[PDB]
């Protein structure tokens, strides 16, 4: 299930961090990568608990 | 001109049951020993299929609707079966897709068409040297605009009007979505024509066309065959070979697709057609154990 | 601990052919709004290094994409949709935005991907008496779906007098003439707005960036950039066996682990250079300062 | 009053005519005016005369 939660957009654009990086500029980029970066450290918690 | 056939005998349509066919790369990535969970339009387990069959004088072209999708199997020993026409009003007023294969080059264009009330390919056995030629090609009219066309390499089959048994099995998958024209197909050798036989035959993806063109209506071509003992007229002397095609519709299911080492589906399980099934589709396996579910709300 | 990239390879495909960007801007006879015209590029070299240029280019906004990375990533199916619309209207073509023009005409999906390039014209499309040949549509019954179109002519029905046909009261014509002409303000001409759509939709990619493809370097921990996928791991070769059809391999992660390269058809594997970790053991800083180090993976 | 069909004249400006019931006013005033057959379109938003 950790791995699995690795795959979900969390509402960004895509889920591949290097998708956003490459299509998009630093100033626009930063919001999806905010997004990514809740989702998966919310999972961790979880996991951790 | 066109001519019309005439003195054709109809039959009621009859039913037939499918058995878990019409599987179906969903994707382009490559995937092996990996039991993967898709979502897309399929054709359902146990379904039914209407089966058609031509063969006194009986004949039957109709013009059945293309609804979201086609699940087209023919078992043929002569290849009677040539092409499939796919347009909405069939009257030379709006595009209408010609799929049609024949002695000289595959012809695959769209074109405004006037179809003729029956469009049937014409093979005639000529006497002068016995070689097959087809000799008919009025199932148009016209065609004033163009907007695409794509005329593939020539192919050559053997036409006969033979009533054998048929000898290889053809399954086709026709969808429309997004603009593209999406056809998948298997070939698979058989002998028994009594019905479809059991397995799964995951079907290949052959090619994509950008028509463009929203379908309604298909009717498939049938060849006839004359030959130098018959009059070669639409009345009398048209008598055509055995003829078996299936129609079924896809609808929108979730299946769960089993791949081997090398990547190809074994097997698959429908996620709605029983409690056992969609057990089978929760825990993502083949096998269930002893003990008590929850599989809904 | 980790393991630093060497090198950098590029592998495109190696394609010739231009896209003529001259059709889509520079035209002559350019379509009106009611019923918006739609072409299709492909299989050809992309360079947007005009467009940034803001040469005589009134609004360039990108949506979904930066207009600086748009020669490096690799695309499929170019769209563009070219119509002509009142010089105050231009802002109402946007994602998400409601408004006359974008409810009862071309409309754009809220999930849009792709630049929406607009110049003004001054006098091409507008004349001394009114230029009536555009139209637009200020009557629907419902609103239009995400890139539609309509062919119908039909008096708008209103109140309970019947219309479509029917001339009377309340029964006006949804289409009306723009009337542009030289002698109004700025914000009364028309102007020529063109849209580009951009979507992969498919492992094959057709339009790709002017950027160089230089050689196969393997079992090199570097970075490499097939066809637009940008990951970092060595490259070996693989004995894993893709279907003709196929392009890419995936695993139960789903992260990428196999592709084929573009120019030589080649199944080669890709695998991720070793991190580990480093974990330090002292006797204690009292008896002495050696230290051993270990390397976990 | 849209549907009697009794009125020569039935314009609605600034508001949609067929959905007029639907929306709230807070005050409604009304004039009242007996024109010539030639002075109808002078009593129109934008219209002098
Ligand atoms: C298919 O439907 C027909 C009625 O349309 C029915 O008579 C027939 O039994 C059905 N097929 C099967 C296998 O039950
Ligand atoms: C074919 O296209 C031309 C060009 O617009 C048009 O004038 C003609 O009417 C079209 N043919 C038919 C049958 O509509
Ligand atoms: C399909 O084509 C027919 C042509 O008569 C048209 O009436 C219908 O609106 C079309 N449907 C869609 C969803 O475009
Ligand atoms: C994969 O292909 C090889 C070579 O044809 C064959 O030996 C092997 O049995 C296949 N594995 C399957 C079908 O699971
Ligand atoms: C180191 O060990 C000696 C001997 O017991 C002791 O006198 C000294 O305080 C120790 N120093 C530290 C930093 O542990």
């Amino acid at each position: 299930t950790l791995v699995k939660q690795l795959s979900s957009n969390f509402g960004a654009i895509s889920s591949v961090l290097n998708d956003i990086l490459s299509r998009l500029d630093p100033p626009e980029a930063e919001v999806q990568i905010d997004r990514l970066i809740t989702g998966r450290l919310q999972s961790l918690q979880t996991y951790v608990t | 001109q066109c001519v019309n056939l005439t003195t054709r005998t109809q039959l009621p349509p009859a039913y037939t049951n499918s058995f878990t066919r019409g599987v179906y790369y969903p994707d382009k990535v490559f995937r092996s020993s990996v039991l993967h969970s898709t979502q897309d339009l399929f054709l359902p387990f146990f379904s039914n299929v209407t089966w058609f069959h031509a063969i006194t004088k009986r004949f039957d072209n109709p013009v059945l609707p293309f609804n979201d999708g086609v699940y087209f199997a023919s078992t043929e020993k002569s290849n009677i079966i040539r092409g499939w026409i796919f347009g909405t009003t069939l009257d030379s007023k709006t595009q209408s897709l010609l799929i049609v294969n024949n002695a000289t080059n595959v012809v695959i264009k769209v074109c405004e068409f006037q179809f003729c009330n029956d469009p049937f390919l014409g093979v005639y056995y000529h006497k002068n040297n016995k070689s097959w030629m087809e000799s008919e090609f009025r199932v148009y009219s016209s065609a004033n605009n163009c907007t695409f066309e794509y005329v593939s390499q020539p192919f050559l089959m053997d036409l006969e009007g033979k009533q054998g048994n048929f000898k290889n099995l053809r399954e086709f998958v026709f969808k429309n979505i997004d603009g593209y024209f999406k056809i998948y197909s298997k070939h698979t050798p058989i002998n028994l024509v009594r019905d479809l036989p059991q397995g799964f035959s995951a079907l290949e993806p052959l090619v994509d066309l950008p028509i463009g063109i929203n379908i309604t209506r298909f009717q498939t071509l049938l060849a006839l065959h004359r030959s130098y003992l018959t009059p070669g007229d639409s009345s009398s002397g048209w008598t055509a070979g055995a003829a078996a095609y299936y129609v079924g519709y896809l609808q929108p299911r979730t299946f769960l697709l089993k791949y081997n080492e090398n990547g190809t589906i074994t097997d698959a399980v429908d996620c709605a057609l029983d409690p056992l099934s969609e057990t089978k589709c929760t825990l993502k396996s083949f096998t269930v154990e002893k003990g008590i579910y929850q599989t809904s709300n | 601990f980790r393991v630093q990239p060497t090198e950098s390879i590029v592998r495109f495909p190696n394609i010739t052919n231009l896209c003529p960007f001259g059709e889509v801007f520079n035209a002559t006879r350019f379509a009106s709004v009611y019923a918006w015209n739609r072409k299709r590029i492909s299989n050809c070299v992309a360079d947007y290094s005009v467009l940034y240029n803001s040469a005589s280019f009134s609004t360039f906004k990108c949506y979904g994409v930066s207009p600086t990375k748009l020669n490096d990533l690799c695309f499929t199916n170019v769209y563009a949709d070219s119509f002509v619309i009142r010089g105050d209207e231009v802002r109402q073509i946007a994602p998400g935005q409601t408004g006359k023009i974008a409810d009862y005409n071309y409309k754009l999906p809220d999930d849009f991907t792709g630049c929406v390039i607009a110049w003004n014209s001054n006098n091409l499309d507008s004349k001394v008496g009114g230029n009536y040949n555009y139209l637009f549509r200020l009557f629907r019954k419902s609103n239009l779906k995400p890139f539609e179109r309509d062919i119908s002519t039909e008096i708008y029905q209103a109140g309970s007098t019947p219309c479509n046909g029917v001339e009377g009261f309340n029964c006006y014509f949804p289409l009306q003439s723009y009337g542009f002409q030289p002698t109004n303000g700025v914000g009364y001409q028309p102007y020529r707005v063109v849209v580009l759509s951009f979507e992969l939709l498919h492992a094959p990619a057709t339009v790709c960036g002017p950027k160089k493809s230089t050689n196969l370097v393997k079992n090199k921990c570097v970075n490499f950039n097939f066809n637009g996928l940008t990951g970092t791991g060595v490259l070996t070769e693989s004995n894993k066996k893709f279907l003709p059809f196929q392009q890419f391999g995936r695993d139960i992660a789903d992260t990428t682990d196999a592709v084929r390269d573009p120019q030589t058809l080649e199944i080669l594997d890709i695998t991720p250079c070793s991190f580990g970790g480093v974990s330090v053991i002292t006797p204690g800083t009292n008896t002495s300062n050696q230290v051993a180090v270990l390397y976990q993976g």
